[PDB]
């Protein structure tokens, strides 16, 4: 994971605002905890991705990311997000019943076309604030990288894939119960 | 203060009663760090995480920070990650291949040995630096897994594990080409005891058959099943190690536990055709019925935990009473198929990881947990742990050992017990097996 | 270890002298949650919190979480929020209606009474039930106000409560209908011990008629006026109660503080019209002319406060030396009109919450006294509660009971000095009224 | 409170620029202590609001929130606005004086037209990061709900109504002495 | 250092675009640690400047920053910026090796033209969330403000000046081994 | 409990052991706290900090925050920054100009030598005001510099410093002008122990002569350089005071390292031309040649520190075992030319403050070592501080006092054994010089 390739051509007014409103919109979703609305996001073939990071010399500084093959936070596909959708919706599901309050602050949102149409690979900030029951705090700050396509839903995109780079090595939470 | 009178007094194994102050209270954590981490074998990884010579993983003893290093002679040693001249770190990062350890701080120079091998102005200004490399510690490997211990009173693992070890078998001892560990040790922190964690895996099948993780199973059943359909395992039996307050349970029989945790393929590989009849074979000399045993948890004592069936291993490190580090890793049999490989990859990540479907519902019990026992009312009064009592035995046709019902607390009495008596019991002499 | 007589050392009221360690030292601390807290009547909140069958309060007694729930036959039960078995929290929300509680560790099932009523696979691993359900505590309701008490040696709480009733009443008893609490509890943290909370609603109209609140009172005056023209109040009393260390005080017939903090409907209802005299009436056999009495503070020792004339209430939770919550609600007369009742809404949330243009300068203060604290010489030397020493009489012919200026710390060495008592006096015997 | 009902239809450019830079501006404000200036942007008919938020298991889910007749963290007018102006500016006002150090960092923002022309209701999400004395640090996120009109002033907008959706149950601050 | 102040008349769309992407880019830059193409944003003339900022009466107001001839936190010139940049690459640089993991979550940006063509001031407000080691994180909170030149590279523009306000006064990290 | 023979075995200065309990101990460092900087010359900073009537710098002695402040006679006062009324904070600003000093709790009124001069409602509700004052501190000066002690019976400041003023000379008495303190003090908070930090700057040129800093060096040296050719010196000496634990180390000569922090500039100002010809005529009969020394690192006992040639001062705040605040600042020759002053500024904050390319790695360093000495092994065993033992001589033919090599570890021993000997000896009869 180098820096983001950006297109030297920024993408036009319209594309960027599309992009980043689709963001809000979708912030709105998980900070409401409307989580069978967001889940409709996700395409069929959605691969959502979080790996491990690690503390490496300069030297070794390509070992930095767990890989493919390896363990990870979060290692999703249509059939694993839909199980953790009936959890967190669940009354059994203690992590989330009482259910979090969390921010998903959303910036730094860099658009670039694809060979395929309509198709979008986006790079993103944001800050993740959860506070849970009476006085826990997590903050969470780190990237994402998006292929999104245009589609007719009330979001104008779904999400075909999602890597969430985590700024942590081991995590300062008990759990990742959020949706990134 | 902390006499051996007053330690003997917050566990009582007969009434089955536990005082909660062992939870909580700050100096018995220290006690412990001397009297139980200083000197129990303490799980660091596997064999499989440094390979090569030279390779390094940068772990922990308790709260002492050490380095795991693979030898030019194919061993491993074990050393205290702090430099004896003022206490820098020697090795900086999480791991990765060594030629030799230098400490940023004054240039104090080591092999992948930690033998100290150069001080910086040393004619100038010196004192013998074969006395003054960091402390090492005793290594021993048990079927992949590596383990250290700073005693050298202490007893070997072979004897240190004792009967356990059947049980370790089941995970470990299935196939003549050993196991591996998949890439990858996450880390996470919890705000509560290790001891909960420690006895959860050690004696706890109870919380997975009541409610701690009825949405961890919803998660995993089919999107057309749902909980009430999801048949409920009440076969199964648990286990309390002879001696060193190591514990196991396992189901047997019903497997429907973890085909919702690890799915039909790695379900399929565990129990039926020629991998699994292998490992009954190999294990045939305990006359264990492995391929019945569907869905297992374990602790060696103290912070060393597995569940057998899905491979997941956790290291819990201590941080004071009210808090712990989860470091976890997962191991595939070296010779498994790739597609079973990856199955073990994925529902390990699915299950058991910070995010895991499992994991959250734990972390959340154990914090409010620990948030109760602050009160003073809430350390007043002792904990149930009457589970069983009574009901164990050391003649079962099936499994060795002191065995019992699935649902007990025998293994927690045990591991208590046993805790009790490293904390009391300042000689090995007293303490052995 | 804290001897008796180094603890009857700390607080002298004879000299008005008081040891600044009891603000800070940790094992003072420990020990204040069992001899204090353990043994006190502590504010929960009031009825109708919890006005029907099964509606719930989670809320503490110290550290100790506790669940405050309404029974079918109109009483209260109030038991710690701890499971027996393993500590786990049985009541997770902050309220609501229930009719069961249910351990989310091991599915421990609970009445509404928190009677254990089942144990799942009782049969098959035990032992009995009504000996492991939750700690219960006391329960008694002084008009509307929730108490606890976990000690059945303590006096009861009317006894408990002694000649402090009368200025209880005069926001509790000044109609046949009784108060109700507006909706809502606002819950904040303050790094500062919790006597410095207790202290100033006890005792300290000093700090409201000197310099901390010129703000907040500028905030309530009209736009028009500035400070220069503030109507200072120096007309007052102040109560220090026979037993307990409850303490009140109060401005008499200069409603210049009222009318900046409460508005000038609040104001004209406390002190003018029907409600005002049958208030009056009401209170007639204490003596008092509640209509002259306008701005009153009040503290129940150890951590219930109140404002009468303006109905904030507060509950201080203690979170070590060095740290509280903040609790609060208000009430109002049950059949005040609508328009009276948005007043006192608007204003407590104007005034009073943690944005509240007093609250602000409050929790300012106690933060940098706490951090000061820390320091070694902070701790060396007494701090001065000699303000109106010798100066009060318990013959006043409006007022009942130990009464003095309303600029004095009368009610402060009396708190002080029983919470001395509490902490050197192990048994009832001696320590009751 | 649910998810922002935001229009199908996004606001133009123009607009969306408008009113995030008004946003930005009011940040510039408050994070400069020119309350005198900003108190210039309530409208004489502002609620300014920020309801207690509360745990509560799932099939409770609906009493997260405190209403109109319970109390609030916040539920002012411009009469009482003025005078926490009056304090927040005072020598005497000790909570403020030293004054804080405040960073408003302003994201998220979804546009909303009205039934009234040139008046619009506005969702954002912030991040309020709050240093004080020596080494207080108090972190506040959340979305504002407000109502803007259209003003002939530096900032282009009034405020009509505010509601802060605080993420927080128990405050973990010792005060509430900054604007939101 | 009062209120900024921005044209009434805001910048166009194209513009405000532009600044933006330029920040995002420039923070992702940092935040993959490409330290040399980073440094070469700086123009020889660049002046780096973060003061100190002090607790003060609201009467002693005028004092709260130190000045040009007082200590800073930073006080840099293209020369000295150098020099850091060939520490933070460094293999025996042992504070950023093994280096932390940082994110610059940029908003609020406002821009005002100058006399000069092509040469603009720009204010914005950060959240700095660094991680280190295995559990450290230090969260800064300020606003920038900078003069930028359209510049032929890869990014639009190169940094003439800038002045970091940072929202702190004794600082609670044990160094400030990033850049802002 | 720590007794004194306990106290005694925590350093080893015939042998050159510490035990690192010493950096971690929470119990020791209560003591500290008392033993230490209760009855210490502890550095509040310069002169021209407060040059006028009123001028004020809120600061620390230890964990007790104090107001240092000009007055009209031109002494300097030191008192507790805590009233004693109920212990609030009586000024609340880091620095300015004040006529009076007011408490914001309750209206106590102070003028600028911290005298009680008003008490609101004093004749209505009291006690002498004479009496009930902040504690105060002696204050000393030394060519500039502001030191306080509270002990009464400790030593003045000049028999304190002892032979460790002419090393401070060379930074303090170069002109009859003296010095002044550039405007800006940096403050930045390190979770180490404050004795690694004392002992570096006492003892520690080792670490800056082989690893910490050569990023640093490779920032200060042209684009041209590189690190294989930069000029490491070798040559020099250190100094241990005769009595108090001060120490300073420095390069003779070789002017490598002087050059890469502080620019040719400041280098050619130090030591060759008129200013540096003056400061040799004014120190000389001290017999140090001061032209010759290049780069110096020093200690007053216990937390002042200084770099006399890169003029960089500090003040070390302890918060605990594990954590201080770093309070720096630079001065300068009063009388320096506007480029040197300039030179000094840029150079210092460059090098020197919590972004230094310099003091970036000393952090860095010191946060792994306390993290370390949670670990109950970490702490088992004696650190190494046997560098140049019995090496140092006291009739060195170019330097005073006690006088070995640049890299040595004979000024640190003399730390911790002066620490070790305030915290075993009660009685200034007996520590005293
Ligand atoms: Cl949570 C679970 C699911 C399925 C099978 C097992 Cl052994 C477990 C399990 C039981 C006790 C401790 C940890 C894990
Ligand atoms: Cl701060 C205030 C204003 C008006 C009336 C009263 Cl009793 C008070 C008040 C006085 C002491 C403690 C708490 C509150
Ligand atoms: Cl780091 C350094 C460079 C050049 C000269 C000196 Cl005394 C130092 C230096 C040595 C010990 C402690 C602090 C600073
Ligand atoms: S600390 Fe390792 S060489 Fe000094
Ligand atoms: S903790 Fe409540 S059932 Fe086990
Ligand atoms: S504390 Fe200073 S006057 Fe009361
Ligand atoms: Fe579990
Ligand atoms: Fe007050
Ligand atoms: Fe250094």
């Amino acid at each position: 994971f180098k820096t983001f390739e950006w297109p030297s051509k920024a993408a036009g007014l319209e594309l960027q605002n599309e992009i980043e409103q689709f963001y809000y919109r979708e912030a709105q979703l998980l900070d409401h905890r409307a989580y069978e609305a967001w889940f409709a996001l996700l395409d069929k073939d959605i691969h959502y991705f979080m790996p491990l990071r690690t503390n490496r010399m300069i030297r070794e500084g390509e070992l930095e990311y767990s890989g493919d093959q390896d363990l990870a936070h979060f290692d999703e596909t249509h059939e694993t997000m839909y199980g953790r959708i009936r959890k967190v919706t669940s009354d059994v599901g203690w992590a989330e019943n009482p259910p979090s309050r969390t921010r998903h602050l959303v910036s730094n949102v860099i658009v670039k076309e694809t060979a395929t149409p309509d198709t979008f690979e986006v790079n993103s900030a944001f800050i993740l604030y959860r506070n849970r029951l009476e006085r826990q705090v997590d903050i969470f700050a780190g990237e994402r990288r998006d292929v999104l396509r245009r589609a007719d839903n009330n979001l104008g995109f779904s999400i075909a894939k999602r890597t969430i780079l985590l700024d942590a090595s081991t995590l300062l939470s008990n759990n990742l119960s959020m949706f990134f | 203060n902390w006499t051996p009178e007053a330690i003997r007094g917050l566990v009582d194994q007969e009434k089955g009663l536990l005082d909660p102050r062992i939870y909580a209270d700050q100096s018995l954590y220290e006690l412990e760090l001397e009297r139980v981490f200083g000197r129990s074998w303490l799980l660091l990884g596997h064999e499989s995480h440094v390979p090569e010579t030279g390779d390094f993983l940068a772990t922990y003893m308790g709260e002492d920070p050490v380095v795991m290093v693979r030898q030019k002679d194919k061993s491993i040693k074990v050393f205290l990650n702090q430099c004896r001249h003022r206490g820098m770190r020697i090795c900086r990062s999480d791991a990765g291949n060594a030629k030799a350890f230098t400490c940023s701080y004054h240039g104090w120079a080591y092999d992948i040995a930690g033998k100290l091998v150069n001080v910086p102005f040393e004619k100038e200004a010196f004192f013998d630096k074969a006395e003054w490399g960091p402390l090492q510690a005793r290594v021993a490997t048990y079927k992949g897994l590596v383990f250290a211990n700073w005693d050298v009173q202490a007893p070997d693992l072979e004897t240190y594990l004792g009967d356990a070890r059947p049980y370790m078998d089941v995970m470990l001892d299935r196939t003549p080409a050993g196991t591996v560990a998949i890439g990858g040790m996450q880390k996470w922190v919890i705000p509560c005891n290790w001891k909960f964690a420690a006895e959860q895996f050690c004696s706890d099948m109870y919380h997975a058959g009541t409610t701690t993780h009825l949405s961890g199973i919803l998660a995993g059943i089919p999107p057309e099943m749902d909980l009430s359909q999801a048949q409920i395992p009440t076969k199964g039996n648990q286990f309390r190690a002879a001696w060193g307050g190591h514990g196991s349970g396992w189901y047997v029989d019903e497997p429907g536990s973890l085909l919702a945790v690890m799915g039909p393929k790695v379900t399929q590989y565990w129990t039926e055709g020629p991998a699994a009849e292998l490992a009954e074979q190999r294990l045939g000399h305990t006359g264990m019925p492995v391929r019945r045993m569907v869905g297992q948890h374990m602790t060696i004592f103290p912070t060393c935990s597995f569940l057998p069936a899905m491979n997941n291993i956790r290291i819990w490190h201590p941080r004071g009473p009210n808090e712990i580090e989860v470091w976890a890793f997962t191991l595939v049999d070296a010779d498994a198929p790739a597609e079973i490989k990856e199955e073990y990859r994925r529902h390990n990540i699915r299950n058991f990881s910070a995010g895991g479907v499992f994991e959250q519902d734990d972390g959340e019990n154990w914090v409010e947990i620990q948030k109760g026992l602050r009160g003073y009312k809430a350390k007043s009064q002792p904990l149930n742990a009457q589970m069983g009592l009574g009901r164990s035995q050391t003649g079962h046709p099936d499994f060795p050992g002191n065995v019992g019902y699935v649902y007990a607390e025998e293994a927690a009495r045990g591991m208590y017990h046993h805790w009790m008596r490293m904390m009391s019991e300042p000689s090995w002499a007293t303490l052995k097996p």
